[PDB]
């Protein structure tokens, strides 16, 4: 629960620079998913505060909703104000309705993320983000790695009976960084460059 | 003679599109082409690359 | 620029409402209590009355009205999350005053 | 025979790669075991790279395998166990539940690798399958000993259609039905589930008509392969031994060339058409000829597909277009128009449809309905620029009976409780032919297109009138 | 340290040296092959082990004897940083090209430099202005924001970039960092003599803008480290000085090709149609080493040659990550008679989704992009048959629309004689009254020629008397 606000890279270590994770446990960043045993149905909605989205493509708790449509267009746009919403039932004494959020940001200049971060705090809501970042800068492994540990900070909160959301932006640039380790470690290419066993990193 | 001038009008006016879109025609022709050219050269580069590894 | 009949232009105009009721803005979300009577007024067409331009001057006053003097009927619809045949008739007479906008 | 100890050199992914001794040789296509905290990996042996050196694809997890740990040969494939035992329970790629019901076990096992039958066994579809949907009963209609192939776009009901087919006929018809995922999701998996034992389908107090070989999309891709082969041998082992004319099912097929094509590559084979495997005809036609049917088993394989952004003259569904008797088109459109089945019957191709296959009656009306549809289409450009309101008197009358047919073919489902709110109707063969040629006749000429929305049968139709008077 | 080696190969321009002891420097240190001709200097890349790395090469490798003497300068390659950089041309190799001589320095530092954290960020966002008309209303400049424009030369690339230096460098007063990345020759040359006849640069009086000038003559390994070089003095601006600076980059579609070359070489293998397999950690560095510090503040402008015109080609796709606004100026609208080239559907601004620039000035931008993407609808249907076998109220809105579209042409004013009108400088003020105006009909009714090459909200009534006449 020492996550709650902090800024951690893909390593799970602090790089806004506040203070030390006060950790309850270790956790992995590949372990294999929930069977069709450990599954329910879905059963409960999740609004996002947009008429449109919610009338014509409603969301809900297990459910995979896939954002798609051309780079920075307000693609952050669309899945922050998500986040925004979430915030009334958050506040209170439902356990159902709940949020604690990781926003995973692969591929993005800090500037943008620094913007991110006040617009949360203004909006009273960085009380329980978190952000995983891995910037562009940093190479390709990490960057690689960076939804995969966002995932099992996640499998924690759904494990213990809480609800949160997990932003995936984006996946086009996690094939990407693939591509670049793959190839000059010179394995052969899938289709269009993107080595074939991107689906597998996907799909678990 | 209203009729007769709108009957003839519309005859003119549907001449005047054959030859507008033809334009269109010969465009999405270059398009076709274009477009052709690009999906040979792709798809070479990445046999390519898989040979070369 | 075809030639449109009563038939074909009553679909296409009510259409056009509808079109400008799904209209957003950047930042603003709103709560479910506060979408549902909204779609009632889009859908059971209500809209088809009033100005295609004036639709989102309609949908912000509208909600102006309901938050003085129907705030008690949010409330129940948030709280019990289906409307019911009292739930409805009120809605009704709600979007019935204010269809003048 | 006695064990064969190999030593692992190179994990590179899903290929991991093997060392066995020499004076004993391995085979291809045998099933080494690796000690693992995580159960036994089994290796399907897929290469020989020559002085005893494996290169095997993974059947389960690659990860935290140990650099130069210890390698058993069983000595032979990779053998589920089968028998009728395997009704009800959910089994993976292994041979193992996931249900949790306990070992699934029997007296018997087979392989999963099996050499196609010869043109000497061979045996020809010459009976009627009742599907009980009206679209797809007149208009592409389905027959006994079918490879029936259900193409369409990302989920536009195809999983709905097979959810009915399970749910009616399985149950009605008297031998059994394996279904199969490969490689589906954990959501849909459980969906499954829960739908075939709340219909019947599944009783665990006692036997099924239905079975269940469940695999996981996140298992390395040379094990997504092999979760469809896994399931088709419970079906040869009713098929043959137990000599039962068994309703197949599969999920979705195109898993099955995509799970394929990753590993593919990582083989060492270079790309070839479209990013896809130059290996795609010749696994393709060994799938295809072993569904196909035969004088100890008539098998009536329903066998789903992905078309890919609705392209379909790409090559993988292209090859799987051939193989498959009586293809359904269903357009994305339609599903959204409110229309289930979304099928689309002037690009379904039957080859089961014919003046004596299902008799001239059946096709003559067939041929009527669809040459009605055929002008609706044609007269769209037509309507679209020049307008309604100028065409035709005549065309009008043959446009309002196509109307009428389009929303006629839709037809409510009982596995729609959340996507359909009416109970299923089934519909015999019969009455679909009776009912569609009132409407050519103009019984259904003034009588809205409307009133055969949701509707059975020709009683349906004619109460639903009397419904919207009041 | 001092480590000899011999030129064992030179393969392609991607050199290979074999040291002759058991020393060996370490990945991105810098190496001077001594030659009678000057220096060659390159730059360790990879190791290939057996004491033979292989090295980039900013210097074409003509005349190169196998088993000849290369020497370890013991570190990357070390530019001269200092307030004494302004005024002088810097080259790659730390050397100026315009010869005022050895460069006044109290830090050489190296070229490579380790990216600012995530703990040193501004959260600035403040309006500059542009003083253009179009880039005022659909894409407003900020203290934070990047912009970046992309596709081919139609109005010149490098001639926006000029009048972008006449007009925001003369309000912003301060420093202000040009680094050109494999630039053409003749054009540094008539910018310098610009510079000092508009008194900006003097080499007798101050120099209150610096310059980073390469040369498109020079080998695909120097193109590349010519924006290093810059990036390396910008930094120093912003942080150790801790100035607020401007950076305007033309042409970094150059870098990236420059970098696609040496990829092959190198022993790699790249990613499909051709481009580098490293695109994104290197384009990641780059525009997170122009990432704002809580010192200075800085605002950068940047040019990208596609040559095709797909933005959805990988490299310039890889650009959009790190711009948060564009002002994409496209080939089409130049060649139709409109200056600037600006297209307005494919523009952009992060303080453009909400009331960031104000609710007025929100409210205009974005009845224009309605009014102008419904002509793009209306365009087949125009072409086929016209605008009277339309509806009327339709047809009154093509003609709105035609009237925006000439409006946003402005004369350029360190190009007015290239352009053959009189520049106008149309402040951000007076954008959105002009065009709220031309919204109601006010200005909607007199000649589409009255719209033709005009500033304001004056000069379109003043282009009414000419034609009158």
């Amino acid at each position: 629960p020492g996550l709650l606000g902090r800024v951690v890279d893909a390593l799970g270590n602090p790089i806004d620079g506040k203070g030390p994770i006060d950790a309850a446990g270790r956790s992995r960043a590949q372990v294999k998913a929930p069977g069709i045993l450990p599954r329910r149905s879905v059963h409960e909605p999740v609004q996002t505060g947009l008429k449109a989205v919610d009338a014509l493509v409603p969301i809900g708790r297990g459910q995979r909703e896939l954002i798609i449509g051309d780079r920075q267009t307000g693609k952050t746009a669309v899945a922050l104000d998500t986040i925004l919403n979430q915030k009334r039932w958050n506040n209170g004494s439902d356990e159902s309705k709940k949020l604690y959020c990781v926003y995973v940001a692969v591929g993005q200049k800090r500037s943008t993320v620094a913007q991110l971060v006040q617009t949360l705090e203004q909006h009273d809501a960085m009380k329980y983000s978190i952000i995983v970042a891995a910037t562009a800068s940093e190479a390709a492994p990490l960057q690689y790695l960076a939804p995969f540990t966002a995932a099992s900070i996640g499998e924690w909160f759904r494990d213990n009976g809480k609800h949160a959301l997990i932003v995936y932006d984006d996946l086009s640039k996690q094939a990407v960084a693939y591509r670049q380790l793959s190839l000059l470690l010179r394995r052969p290419p899938g289709r269009e460059a993107y080595p074939g066993d991107v689906f597998y990193l996907h799909s678990r | 003679q209203g009729y007769a001038a709108e009957i003839s009008a519309r005859r003119n006016a549907m001449d005047n599109a054959s030859k507008n879109a033809g334009d269109m025609i010969n465009r999405y022709s270059i398009l076709y082409n274009r477009t052709r050219q690009a999906v040979i050269t792709n798809e070479l580069v990445d046999i390519i690359t898989g040979a070369s590894s | 620029g075809s030639d449109l009949d009563a038939s074909t232009k009553q679909t296409l105009v009510r259409g056009e409402r509808l079109t400008q009721l799904l209209k957003q803005n950047q930042y603003s979300p709103l709560a479910t209590e506060e979408q549902v009577p909204l779609i009632y007024a889009g859908v059971n067409g209500h809209l088809d009355g009033i100005e295609l331009s004036r639709i989102g001057e309609f949908e912000s006053s509208f909600l102006s009205y309901l938050k003085s003097n129907h705030n008690e009927l949010l409330t129940e619809i948030r709280e019990k999350g289906e409307l019911s045949k009292e739930l409805l008739a009120s809605l009704k007479s709600a979007t019935e005053s204010f269809v003048a906008t | 025979s006695t064990p064969i100890t190999g030593k692992v050199t190179a994990v590179i992914g899903a290929i991991v790669d093997v060392h066995f001794e020499q004076s004993e040789l391995p085979a291809i296509l045998n099933a080494l075991e690796i000690k693992t905290p995580q159960g036994k990996l089994v290796l399907e042996v897929a290469q020989h790279l020559g002085e005893n050196t494996v290169r095997t694809i993974a059947m389960d997890g690659t990860e935290g395998l140990v650099r130069g740990e210890k390698v058993l040969d069983t000595g032979g494939p990779i053998s589920v166990p089968v028998g009728r035992e395997t009704l009800g329970r959910i089994i993976n790629v292994i041979g193992e539940p996931i249900d949790e019901r306990g070992p699934i076990k029997s007296k018997l096992r087979k392989p999963i690798h099996a050499d196609p039958p010869s043109f000497a066994e061979q045996s020809t579809s010459a009976e009627i399958l009742e599907t009980g949907i009206k679209v797809v009963d007149l208009l592409a209609p389905y027959a006994r000993g079918g490879k029936i192939g259900l193409f369409g776009g990302a989920g536009v009901g195809k999983t709905v259609f097979i959810q009915e087919l399970i749910n009616n006929i399985a149950k009605a018809h008297g031998g059994f039905s394996v279904f199969t995922g490969v490689g589906e999701r954990t959501r849909e998996g459980n969906d499954l589930y829960r739908e075939m034992k709340e219909t019947g389908v599944i009783n665990l107090e006692g036997e099924s008509k239905v079975a269940l070989v469940f695999g996981q999309m996140n298992e390395p891709p040379g094990a997504r392969a092999r979760v469809a082969l896994t399931g088709l041998t419970i079906a040869e082992y009713f098929r043959d031994e137990e000599g039962q004319d068994v309703l197949l099912f599969i999920d979705n097929i195109f898993r099955f060339t995509q799970a394929g094509s990753e590993v593919s590559a990582l083989l060492g084979r270079i790309p070839s058409a479209v990013g896809y495997q130059p290996t795609l005809a010749t696994d393709m036609g060994l799938l295809q000829e072993r569904i196909t049917t035969t004088k100890k088993g008539s098998v009536t394989s329903v066998q789903a597909v992905y078309v890919p952004a609705d392209d379909l003259t790409d090559p993988a569904p292209a090859t799987t277009f051939a193989h498959l008797d009586a293809t359904t088109v269903l357009s994305r459109g339609i599903s959204e128009l409110g229309i289930y089945p979304a099928v689309d019957p002037l690009d379904s191709k039957s080859r089961l449809l014919d003046a004596a296959v299902v008799g001239q009656e059946h096709y003559d009306v067939a041929s009527k309905v669809q040459e009605t549809l055929q002008t609706y289409k044609s007269l769209q450009d037509i309507i679209a620029i020049l307008g309604m309101d100028e065409l035709s008197e005549q065309d009008k009358l043959t446009v309002e009976r196509a109307r009428k047919i389009q929303r006629f073919l839709s037809q409510p489902f009982a596995v729609a409780e959340v996507f359909t709110g009416i109970p299923g109707k089934l519909v015999r063969l019969k009455d679909t032919v009776a009912s569609f040629k009132a409407v050519l006749e103009g019984k259904y000429d003034n009588i809205p297109e409307h009133a055969f929305y949701m509707v059975g049968g020709i009683e349906d139709v004619v109460a639903k009138a009397e419904k919207l008077a009041a």
